């Protein structure tokens, strides 16, 4: 069967306020495990 | 996540209101409870000195 | 004597907040269990 | 060997029935410490002097 | 299950109020312990027998 | 290593020498520091025989 392997992964030659958003993410996923706990945050630790 | 916190969020808000209500619930209701606990815990004493 | 399985169970179609409460539900039995502990916990991680 | 070590089982196990003796005389007392705690609230039974 | 946890948790307060005040109890008997053998402690017939 | 031995023995040396002397500090002091210690940690007028 056909299959190709389109893992894009394009990124601007500037790579240094791209990882700004990830710095939310992680603090937004900390407040969804305080607020609303689901799951450990040892995970999140590692 | 936005709005997935927010679900939470609102349910959580929703719910903690409903606590309170609950908590509007008189004092005495749970001094009530305490009292069924001196009276449904046990019936008989073993080994009283 | 008379009897139907009329094992009523009836749930929102939309699953979305009604598995919130049973979040909270864990919650309180994994601190009674851990406040107050009575059983094994094996059974709970199984 | 056997000759020693039925023995030293024995003492083992006498060792281990006082020492529970002693587990029978305290936890009990737990129990009924809480009992006299739960029997002293309702109403009022001990006050200082 | 909170109604359970009430008193759950009003157990827990109550349980560590009695076994701190044995501690502070044991601990004061420790210094007033150490006080009287520091007093003692001086060459003397130490009164007896 | 007869460089560094001569010099950690003079720097020993010359130490013990320091405390030797600060050992000619009377034993009172220690019980002095004592006494300041049993002050520190007392309290409690005084009700008894």
């Amino acid at each position: 069967m056909v299959e190709v392997e389109n893992v894009v992964h394009e990124d601007f030659q500037v790579t240094e306020e791209v990882k700004a958003l990830t710095a939310e993410i992680v603090k937004t996923i900390r407040d969804i495990i305080a607020l609303n706990p689901l799951y450990r945050e040892s995970v999140l630790q590692m | 996540l936005k709005k997935e916190f927010e679900l939470s969020k609102l349910q959580q808000r929703l719910g903690r209101e409903v606590e309170e209500k609950i908590k509007q619930t008189h004092r005495k209701y749970l001094l009530q409870e305490q009292l069924k606990i001196i009276k449904k815990e046990l019936g008989l004493e073993k080994d009283d000195k």
